[PDB]
């Protein structure tokens, strides 16, 4: 019941790989009102990945069977297929919700004008559960969805892009997912491009700066801009 | 490559019968 | 609410890893009193197995923390380790006696003197989630489902014994979980490894009898004996 107990049971839950139960603990120590440590956000951040991911994954292969399976099936089967669809599809949104919940009350809501390290980190994670409720949204309740996760990244864009290092992994990861939200929710390659490319190259410049810390989690996110950028032509 | 976004797998450490 | 659709839910469910939902399904189709086919048997053994196997990792790992810590003595973190053993234990304990209810109530009770094949099926079945009990029982509530394990364990080999081939797969893979419960649930290592011998030697002196279908599901069973015995000293 204690905040210390709270985040060893989601110490706990990881291990145990019970990801439900770990996104639980974390939301209990959010909800405490005092700010995170760089370990206990990371505790967050994977607990819902984990959570959300499941849901995520779940939803893509029973849309799949729920698609390829629209023309000949039974008048009987479809309508199972597209009521599990649904359901599933709610379970995404309430996690989804649950994250945007924490963020916008706790998270980026005690973070102070100088915190742009924090402040970049939620609001990256804003953008990303925006941008996973935009893969399962359709008409104008996506076109809302799908500016809230824009003004999500486009703030936190302005913020890492100003006070902090080219090859910070935070500034780099939200490149990434940002430039990732470019190609494939808005359909904007010319602009994915550009984002990826500009952070890619920001950080080689700078390549003397990584640290025995952070190689480590900056390179690989610079590998990945790069993968992303071939694919892109 | 299926997902392009950015994975961070794990925060801390992450039969003899038949199945 | 119609068989057909149950049981293509857990088809569903089982492409979507949602193994808790196909679990649901095959324990509605079970509930139906009608009989399971042969395809419908292993969906519910799949969907349970897989719904125990997660509680069973997520209970070793957490028992294994909590013996490293019931050393120190922290007094503190040792209760909290406990208290997240003993709900992962309730709800192992809970889906045993789920599974066991759908032997007693339907599968066992629906199967004829002369249906040797799913009596065994059934009874194997029955006999290792009362030692998946076992695994997480202590002091008298533990020699009660271990002997519960015995009685289903030897009905279940004596019918195999007379009614089936020893390459029977099913055949085969009880003498496999037999072994398994006697070396690590009873510590009878001299009836583990002399049980796991025999069931193999007795298979292969017809080996040559059979054809490929009943080549690759035989001999794998009878690889998993031999890699049970070297392991076994």
């Amino acid at each position: 019941v204690d905040r210390e107990q709270l985040v060893q049971k989601a110490r706990l839950a990881e291990q145990a790989e019970r990801y439900d139960d770990m996104a639980a603990a974390m939301k209990n120590v959010t909800e405490l009102n005092e700010p995170l440590s760089n370990e206990e956000r990371n505790l967050l951040s994977v607990a819902y990945k984990n959570v959300v991911g499941a849901r995520r994954s779940s939803w893509r292969v029973i849309s799949s069977i729920e698609q390829k399976t629209s023309a000949d099936g039974n008048e009987k089967k479809i309508e199972m297929v597209r009521a599990y669809r649904e359901k599933i599809e709610k379970e995404l949104e309430a996690v989804c919700q649950d994250v945007l919940s924490l963020l916008d009350n706790y998270l980026i809501k005690n973070c102070s004008e100088t915190q742009y390290e924090s402040k970049v980190f939620y609001l990256k994670m804003k953008g990303d559960y925006y941008r996973y409720l935009a893969e399962v949204a359709t008409g104008e309740k996506r076109a809302t969805v799908v500016e809230s996760s824009e003004k999500a990244y486009s703030e936190a864009h302005e913020i890492s892009k100003e006070h902090m290092q080219p090859t910070h992994p935070i500034r780099l990861g939200l490149a990434l997912n940002y430039s990732v939200f470019y190609y494939e929710i808005q359909n904007a390659p010319e602009q994915a491009c550009h984002l990826a490319k500009t952070a890619f190259d920001d950080a080689i410049a700078e390549l003397d700066t990584l640290n025995e810390d952070s190689y480590k989690d900056s390179t690989l996110i610079m590998q990945l801009l790069r993968d992303n950028l071939t694919l892109w032509t | 490559d299926y997902d392009l976004s950015l994975p961070f797998p794990v925060c801390e450490s992450c039969e003899h019968s038949l199945d």
